[PDB]
C-alpha cells in the first residue's frame, strides 16, 4: 500500500500558549507524526519505537506539555541536533527501516509526501524541487522508505536561490546511538 | 521556558475510504 | 442526461 | 468538510470512478463518453474530450481535491477501487501493468477511472480496463499521467 497523509489541527493560536506555559495538555493524541509549537517556532516530531523525537534547533531543551504536566526529555544530543520524549499516551509508532533502499519519501507538515533519492547516509535530492517555502516547519518529520518504515528525520534544506533541491536528514541510525549515550 | 506543544496532527495509517454521507 | 456524484474517496483516511 | 480525490460516478446504464488532478476531474470516455457533470448550478461542460486517449475532463466539483502526479519513476503501483480497496500492480509498460495478485473480475468492476498510484499516493495513470482471462483479471490497462498533462497543455 502507498503512503498517504492527513494533517488535522487540534489547537489555536491561544490555546497554545496558554497550554505552553502550564504544560498542562488534556488533549487526545492520535496518530505518528505530532505537529508541535513553542513561542517562535513550529516544526514536527516524529514517533519512532516508543519515543517521540524532533530536532535540537526546534525544540531545545524544553520540556513538552502533557496531560499529567510538563514531560522532560529522555534523549538530547546537540551534536546530532535531536530531543526525544516518551511518546504521548494516544500516539502510534513508526519502526526503523530495514530493508536497505534508497528511495525515500519525506511527509511535510501539510501532509504532503515527497518522493527524495539517497545520496549518502545524511543527504537526498528531490527527484523534483520545491520552493523552500513548502518545507517549511517541517523539521522532524520522517523520511520513508517505500514500505512505510522510517529511514530518518528531517533536519534541514539543501537549497539555492530559494529553491529546495536536496534535504539532509538524521539517519535513523544515529537515534541508536544518542540512546545508547 | 515554556512546554512545546503539539497543536496538530498527520496521520499515516489511514487508508482510502468512502466518505460517509 | 449527465454524470453525476454518487460518492466521494478520500485516498488518505482522513475522517469527518 | 473533508475532499476526496476520487468520485464515485453514475450514468443511467454504468457507473465507474473519477480522479481530480491538476484542477481537473478526469474520467473514462467509453464511460461518460461525450456526457456533461452533474452539479447545484446545472450541468457542466467537459473541458477535455479525447477519443484516442479514452479520456474526458470537467472541471474539479465541489468537494473534491487534486491528486499531484507521480514524478518518481517507480514501478510499483496501487490501484485504488471504487470500494476503497487497493491493489498492488507491477508496472510492464507505460500502459499495462499486471496485479501482484489477480483478482475475480467483479472485484474490478465499476473502478474505471479510478486512479493508480504510485509508493507516495501520487498519481500514475488513470484505470481503463481490466485485462481478463477466463473471468480473472490478472493484468490492467491505463492512461499514463503524462497523457493528462499534454492533454490539459494541448
Ligand atoms: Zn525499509
Ligand atoms: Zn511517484
Amino acid at each position: 500500500a502507498p503512503i498517504t497523509a492527513y494533517a488535522q489541527q487540534t489547537r489555536g493560536l491561544l490555546g497554545c500558549i496558554i497550554t505552553s506555559l502550564t504544560g498542562r495538555d488534556k488533549n487526545q493524541v492520535e496518530g505518528e507524526v505530532q505537529i508541535v509549537s513553542t513561542a517562535t517556532q513550529t516544526f514536527l516530531a516524529t514517533c519512532i519505537n516508543g519515543v517521540c523525537w524532533t530536532v535540537y534547533h526546534g525544540a531545545g531543551t524544553r520540556t513538552i506539555a502533557s496531560p499529567k504536566g510538563p514531560v522532560i526529555q529522555m534523549y538530547t544530543n546537540v551534536d546530532q541536533d535531536l530531543v526525544g520524549w516518551p511518546a504521548p499516551q494516544g500516539s502510534r509508532s513508526l519502526t526503523p527501516c530495514t530493508c536497505g533502499s534508497s528511495d525515500l519519501y519525506l511527509v511535510t507538515r501539510h501532509a504532503d509526501v515527497i518522493p527524495v533519492r539517497r545520496r549518502g547516509d545524511s543527504r537526498g535530492s528531490l527527484l523534483s524541487p520545491r520552493p523552500i517555502s513548502y518545507l517549511k516547519g517541517s523539521s522532524g518529520g520522517p523520511l520513508l522508505c517505500p514500505a512505510g518504515h522510517a529511514v530518518g528525520l528531517f533536519r534541514a534544506a539543501v537549497c539555492t536561490r530559494g529553491v529546495a533541491k536536496a534535504v539532509d536528514f538524521i539517519p535513523v541510525e544515529n537515534l541508536e546511538t544518542t540512546m545508547r549515550s | 521556558k515554556g512546554s512545546v506543544v503539539i497543536v496538530g496532527r498527520i496521520v499515516l495509517s489511514g487508508k482510502p475510504a468512502i466518505i460517509p454521507k
